[PDB]
């Protein structure tokens, strides 16, 4: 198995 | 692939059993977790299960929630008693690390 | 606000990044901050590494060169970190790196049709395992693999113009021949065109045919004994005839681009996450004095101007060839 | 022992040499980093192992 | 600084048309240049677009067989040849441009070209 | 990418208070974009990044991210305003605007 895709992911205001 | 079931409508006393069936992964020891979005809020987790049973819960959810995890038929069951109007959300299901593909979860509507 | 992240194929591990490209400034270098989340039962009698690393690769098949730096940490707080602890949970654990502010810039050879694999030159390289010690092999499905980038930006203050002269003294002519030649600026963007002035003035007996201007990039690797390797990137030639006695003046424009330079071996352009397609390399910022580090291509541009006479008389013309500071 | 190409170091825990130093070898040589003192200069830091030519 | 064109008119049926979008302030290499269509009473849609810096040209699926964009560098000028019109290509074309480094949405528009099928 | 743009008309008075909102179909990314074309104009560009304003917009136009439910809003209606928005994605070569947004008086 190869690898994954680079994603992305929300974060916080403060 | 990453569905989830199990959501409608109740009043503030009711429970529900959400569950989801994941294809393409198998979590025979990935540790498995739920995780809800309050509407207008960011996404946190509520419970979680490792495969040899040690399961943590969220604080807010912590004596009514309890999540169930089918290693055979390859499913992970949140189910909840004793509902509250804060528990209005939308809940997913994934990896304790984050690293399946996020998907469309299941709605929770509490009156 | 938004984070980069990539997940292990085995669903045990994810690293956590605020960004890809990390600026470098001459005084100091953007801290590669991030943290690490992992399964809690995948601790139980392990430890979890980080190890970012920076290659120089020259080699098709390890016959294959490529020397490298292995930089190894083994998991105060900034306010990116301690976001993302407060988000993630208490099981991330987070990891800094300073890379140090001289170091070779994220610089991709390109490659020809023969080449395959990897491209040649430099590139950064974030890895985070998971292992029960450092003796212990570690496949590529129990690990993160994730790729940065090190970058520059056009200086703030212009400098001067570019200008040079010369001279050339013919055996049976008593007069010089003159040339003068001088760039409109320093400091050029990307597809910007380049406009140099050319004036000669020729007193001598013999006559002037064709003019000659072109864009060269002078690629320079430190690790092959200070080998400089230069390649035309834009020509302009013109038929432009000066009679003995008489005076000359013309501006000439030129803009070098890539897709004319596509079949050229060896070129340097901008560094790339993956195979891409990126512009050509622009110039290296060098502080003061600097050494010449081993790992590193340094790239310049000069413009310079010949003159066929009917025995050739030529100048160079550097200048700086970067992107604007966003 | 001798040293192959160039290092600058950034930290003060790393030792910066030239090509050709005479680097000894202290018992630290563990990893992929070694720890050393130069004989032609005498200030002690961590080398990359990358390059260093035995004899 | 701005952008102009011409070349819009009455087509036949199934006959041809080009529109040439001069550029002025722009350098050709350093920008891309779109071109945008809108249907009269409808939304904006994509037909085509040049990248001269790499030389790459992409189109839509509705007009891949006909439509051909290319650029002059040397006027400052990109042209659109419609090969064979259909009585749907009815619009109002757009010579949008944009930033060629780190960019893709239209900054720059022109004026309209009505073209009638 | 089919890019799905809600409401379809508005009414709002001068002085009031209006959102805009477009879901994409799939994961665009921050790159989305906003227009304005008052009707026999060509487009003007309001917010090229997700939230980012472009030179020359006045400050009450914002825009917003919140998964794939980018919004822009108007936190003031001068009456020079009254227009049609379209919301543009462009991570994905075959670019795809919105269906287009009317604000009436």
């Amino acid at each position: 198995d190869e690898s994954c895709t680079t994603a992305s992911s929300s974060l916080a205001k403060d | 692939q990453l569905q989830e079931s199990g959501g409608g409508l109740v009043q503030a006393g009711g429970s529900l059993r959400l569950s989801c069936v994941v294809s393409g992964f198998f979590f025979d020891t990935v540790t498995m977790a739920w995780y809800r979005r309050a509407p207008g809020k960011h996404r946190e987790l509520v419970a979680s299960a490792t495969a040899g049973g040690t399961t943590t819960y969220a604080d807010s959810v912590k004596d009514r929630f309890t999540i169930s995890r089918d290693n055979a038929k390859n499913t992970v069951y949140l189910q909840m008693n004793s509902l509250k109007p804060e528990d209005t959300a939308v809940y997913y299901c994934n990896t304790f690390v984050r690293s399946l593909s996020w998907g469309q979860g299941t709605q929770v509507t509490v009156s | 606000t938004r984070v980069f992240k990539k997940a292990s194929p085995n669903g045990k591990l994810t690293v956590y990044l605020g960004k890809r490209d990390f600026v470098d400034h001459i005084d100091l270098v953007d801290p590669v901050d991030g943290v690490v989340l992992v399964d809690p039962e995948y601790l139980k009698e392990r430890r979890v590494y980080v190890t970012l690393t920076v290659a120089f690769r020259y080699g098709r098949e390890d016959l294959g060169l490529t020397f490298r730096k292995d930089l190894f940490v083994a998991n105060p707080l900034t306010r990116l970190q301690e976001r993302l602890i407060k988000k993630l949970g208490e099981h991330a654990y987070p990891f800094t790196f300073e890379i140090c502010p001289n170091l070779p810039s994220s610089v991709t050879l390109q490659p020809g049709p023969e080449d395959t694999g990897k491209a040649l030159g430099v590139d950064y390289e974030v890895k985070a395992f998971v292992a029960e010690n450092l003796e212990e092999k570690i496949h590529k499905r129990n690990s993160v693999r994730l790729v940065i980038r090190k970058v520059q930006y056009a200086p703030e203050r212009p400098g001067p113009q570019p200008t040079a002269e010369t001279t050339r003294q013919f055996l049976m002519s008593d007069k010089p021949l003159h040339l003068e030649a001088s760039l409109d600026k320093e400091i050029y963007y990307h597809g910007e065109p380049i406009s140099v002035n050319v004036h000669v003035t020729n007193n001598t007996n013999k006559t002037v045919k064709k003019i000659k201007i072109s864009v060269r990039q002078y690629a320079d690797i430190v690790l092959f004994n200070t080998a400089q390797y230069k390649v035309p990137v834009a020509m302009e030639e013109a038929d432009d005839t000066v009679a003995p006695s008489s005076t000359f003046s013309k501006v000439y424009t030129l803009t070098p681009f890539l897709a004319n330079n596509r079949e050229k071996r060896g070129l340097a352009l901008d560094g790339k996450l993956k195979h891409e397609d990126t512009n050509l390399a622009s110039s290296t910022l060098l502080r003061e004095g600097a050494n010449r580090e081993i790992l590193g291509i340094i790239v310049s541009y000069k413009v310079k101007v010949k003159l066929v006479v009917s025995s050739d008389v030529a100048v160079e013309l550097p200048f700086t060839l970067m992107h604007p500071k966003p | 022992f001798v040293a192959l190409y160039d290092y600058e170091s950034c930290t003060e825990t790393d030792l910066s040499f030239k090509k050709g130093e005479r680097l000894q070898i202290v018992n630290n040589t563990e990893g992929d980093w070694w720890l050393a003192h130069s004989l032609t200069t005498g200030q002690t830091g961590y080398i990359p192992s990358n390059y260093v030519a035995p004899s | 600084v701005q952008l102009v064109e011409s070349g819009g008119g009455l087509v036949q049926p199934g006959g041809s048309l080009r529109l040439s979008c001069a550029a002025s302030g722009f350098n050709v290499y350093s920008s891309s240049i779109h071109w945008v269509r809108q249907a009269p009473g409808k939304g904006l849609e994509w037909v085509a677009s040049i990248s001269s810096y790499y030389g790459y040209t992409y189109y839509a699926d509705s007009v891949k067989g006909r439509f051909t964009i290319s650029a002059d560098t040397s006027k400052n000028t990109a042209y659109l040849q419609m090969n064979s019109l259909r009585a749907e290509d009815t619009a109002v074309y757009y010579c949008a441009r944009s930033r060629q480094f780190w960019y893709s949405g239209l900054d720059y528009w022109g004026q309209g070209t009505l073209v009638t099928v | 990418i089919q890019m799905t743009q809600s409401p379809s008309s508005l009414s709002a008075s001068v002085g009031d208070r209006v959102t805009i909102t477009c879901r994409a179909s799939q994961s665009v990314s921050s790159a989305v974009a906003w227009y304005q074309q008052k009707p026999g104009k060509a487009p003007k560009l309001l917010i090229y990044s997700a939230s980012s304003l472009y030179s020359g917009v006045p400050s009450r136009f914002s825009g917003s991210r919140s998964g794939t439910d980018f919004t822009l809003t108007i936190s003031s209606l001068q009456p020079e305003d009254f227009a049609t928005y379209y919301c543009q994605q462009y991570k994905y070569v075959p670019v795809t605007f919105g269906q287009g947004t009317k604000v009436e008086i």
